[PDB]
């Protein structure tokens, strides 16, 4: 009666029903591109079932092929999801300290700005946009205001 | 646009707008530096600067 | 919804995965994915906390590729405004670009001098300047000290390289910024961006709805933007049976315009007014077959 | 696209789609997580309900024809709700007329003329004054059928060509003017009209009228396709 064994009539077995049926990177490509929310599926879970699932992670990691949610103590995978973009790393921490170290000026200001260097901007300063007698016939005279 | 009614509570400025309770809010020290920096050089000229 | 809206979601999802960490992409990916969510419902879908929250959007919102609404229900909405995050990707890309010409332009440049002891930088001007008057060494006005030559002579062409390789590594987002600008952006805004909204949770406490207030003219900063058919068929028994109406229908009219009866006549000499075949059809028939066989919850509601 | 949309029923939001390909035209509620899942027939709705744009909710219900059966959908954007419920009209429009209208409803020659009994059988039926001498001179009398007809040539003749004539070619679809409620009046005879000038109208009529529905749908599914307007 339960619902985490299941009953094989052919020989008669209980065997254990994992929450999600992945025992292949095949099966788990597919399962992930499936979710209709972004709500990660946790490790925890997927580790019960399939005797080896952070080398296939990990390997799918390396691949750019899934997005996944390690803890802070010790690398270990949680929660992952489903790489919608390209390359996880395909930019250089010398760029990413640079672009950490670019300030953008007053929103306001950035519109003119890309104006006077030439780039149009998508956009526009928020100074611009401007908010823009007889009584016996009551009851039975119907309102033909307009034809 | 319709212009707050301002007023100054502790060290700050707060306008209040009247519908058509009236709304209340802090005027952010930010806003009033942006809106300072766009009055036109002859605008300010007139008040005295 | 337009092609070009797709082009705008790869845009974001490039910058995030090669310009910002792990996290971010999670953040940044689910709202793309979604429309408009709810501080509690992202924490749910990522099991992510306030305090590791917390650092991703403040960051993400100081770029403004995620914007933030809030409004009385005070609810805090995070979603993306398409012309802002463009722009600011537009100029911080120039700007990067443009700070590694800089720099590389200041390198290319004589290196200078450097004093050991007070590490004060010196130029080639301002070393000229405080030589010894045996001209042989240059002497550190503080320190009375020989200057050592500064190290910025073979960076050069480190420079050069790195200029070389971020801009082969950016080339999917110059590529979608030129097709940006040639189609047209249209900028969104919360309620806009209801329309296009998948429910995170089948009971979030979030409604995910835009009230506003009635006859309000407040304006906070930066929450403005720029029949039936009916048919019917005549089946070889109606044409008559209409054709009928409109004779009927004549009749009618003829009748609306008839005048009364005592204008017909002069009214003078009346009182003045005041109080079978059956059967050969089925002998026939019968003939015909033997000649053949011889040759053989109570609301308002409306009606639309 | 206009065939789905969030929506939330039972105090469960969830999706709400129109699937039309398969017919009858039938609408289905699933559950974000798809636990749960409803689905209406648009036949079976009689009227359909929406709050007035002047009220906060949003509950667009659809009342069945019988304690009716109602179905009530919340959504979230009043563009949203007016994008539904136009293409909503339309289907229950057509499905109210299509229930309305179910409830509411050469051979010339001496020889050959001589042979063709089916014309003898024809004429004889309807003519009142020959059915009185042909029973006389034909059953009890004996006289051979071809004999009796060797007199009446040109009557024959005459009735023949009364139904063996066709009217000559003209523009159809210039005469169908569209002329809320629109009404246009077909016949038979614009409808075999419409088949000979156009053989496209016969291949889509004739693989269809007997298969997926009746033929008021059709002509009625016809007009409003732009197919009669290119
Ligand atoms: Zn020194």
């Amino acid at each position: 009666k339960l619902d985490r064994i299941e009953f094989d009539p052919k020989k008669g077995t209980f065997k254990y029903l994992s929450t999600y049926d992945v025992h292949s990177p095949s099966e788990l490509l597919k399962l992930l591109r499936s979710q209709v929310t972004f709500k990660g599926i946790s490790c925890k879970d997927l580790k019960d079932g399939w005797p080896q699932c952070d080398e296939t992670i990990n390997q799918l990691e390396e691949d750019s092929k899934i997005l996944v949610l390690r803890t802070k103590k010790d690398k270990t995978p949680r929660y992952v999801w489903y790489n919608s973009g390209g390359n996880l790393k395909c930019i250089d921490e010398e760029f990413v300290k640079m672009w950490e170290n670019v300030q953008l000026p007053q929103f306001a200001e950035l519109p003119r700005k890309l104006q006077d260097l030439g780039l149009k901007p998508a956009s526009v300063d928020p100074a611009t946009i401007k908010r823009q007698t007889n009584t016996h016939m009551t009851g039975i005279l119907k309102d033909y205001s307009h034809r | 646009n319709t212009q707050p009614t301002i007023r100054k509570d502790g060290l700050k400025l707060v306008g209040s707008w009247k519908k058509d309770e009236p709304e209340l809010r802090v005027l952010s020290t930010e806003e009033i530096l942006n809106i300072f920096k766009h009055i036109s050089v002859k605008d300010f000229t007139s008040l005295g600067f | 919804d337009r092609p070009i809206d797709d082009i705008v979601k790869n845009l974001l999802k490039f910058v995030v995965r090669g310009f910002y960490g792990g996290s971010f992409v999670l953040v940044l990916d689910a709202i793309l994915f979604h429309s408009v969510l709810a501080e509690d419902d992202l924490k749910q879908l990522l099991s992510i906390n306030k305090t590791e929250l917390g650092p991703l959007i403040a960051r993400l919102r100081s770029d403004r590729l995620i914007s933030i609404h809030k409004q009385r229900e005070e609810r805090v909405y995070y979603y993306v405004k398409y012309p802002h995050a463009i722009d600011a990707i537009k100029w911080k890309v120039h700007q990067v670009v443009q700070r590694l010409k800089d720099d590389l332009d200041k390198n290319s440049e004589p290196n200078g001098y450097m004093c050991p002891i007070c590490l004060t930088k010196y130029t080639q001007l301002e070393a000229v300047q405080l030589l010894n008057f045996d001209r042989t060494e240059f002497l550190c006005s503080l320190c009375d000290e020989p200057l050592v030559e500064d190290d910025s002579g073979k960076k050069n062409k480190e420079k050069q390289d790195k200029l070389n390789r971020l801009m082969d590594q950016i080339q999917p987002i110059i590529d979608s910024l030129k097709k940006i600008d040639d189609s047209r952006i249209e900028e969104n805004t919360f309620e806009i961006a209801l329309a296009r909204l998948i429910p995170p949770q089948n009971q979030s406490h979030a409604a995910y709805t835009y009230n506003p207030k009635k006859g309000s003219t407040m304006f906070r900063p930066g929450d403005s933007a720029p029949a039936t058919l009916h048919i019917n068929i005549t089946t070889a028994s109606d044409e008559v049976a209409q054709r009928e109406l409109q004779e009927r229908q004549a009749e009618e009219k003829r009748k609306q315009n008839a005048v009364p009866e005592w204008h017909k006549q002069s009214t003078i000499g009346k009182t003045a007014l005041g109080r079978e075949e059956r059967e050969n059809e089925k002998t026939l028939n019968d003939y015909y077959a033997a000649l053949a066989k011889k040759q053989a919850l109570e609301d308002e509601f409306e009606d639309v | 696209m206009s065939h789905s949309g969030a929506a939330i029923f039972e105090k469960v939001s969830g999706i709400i789609a129109i699937n039309e390909d398969v017919s009858p035209a039938e609408l289905t509620w699933r559950s974000t997580d798809g636990d749960k899942v409803h689905t209406v027939v648009l036949s079976t709705i009689d009227k359909l309900q929406a709050t007035p744009a002047s009220s906060e909710k949003m509950m667009l219900r659809l009342i069945g024809k019988v304690k009716p059966q109602r179905h009530m959908f919340s959504f979230n954007n009043r563009t949203v709700m007016d994008n539904i419920k136009m293409t909503l009209q339309q289907i229950i429009s057509r499905y109210k007329d299509a229930d309305i209208y179910e409830e509411k409803r050469d051979s010339l020659s001496k020889e050959k003329l001589l042979t063709n009994l089916k014309l003898q059988q024809s004429l004889l039926k309807g003519n009142k004054v020959l059915m009185k001498v042909f029973q006389e001179t034909v059953i009890n009398a004996g006289l051979p059928p071809s004999e009796f007809w060797s007199t009446r040539i040109p009557l024959l003749r005459a009735f023949a060509l009364s139904t063996s004539q066709k009217v000559g070619p003209y523009n159809v679809l210039s005469t169908i003017k569209p002329v809320n409620k629109v009404n246009v009046n077909l016949s038979r005879e614009k409808i075999l009209n419409i088949f000979e000038n156009y053989p496209i109208v016969k291949k889509a009529y004739t693989d269809n009228v007997p298969k997926n529905f009746k033929e008021p749908e059709f002509w009625a599914r016809f007009f409003s396709s732009k197919l009669f307007r290119k």
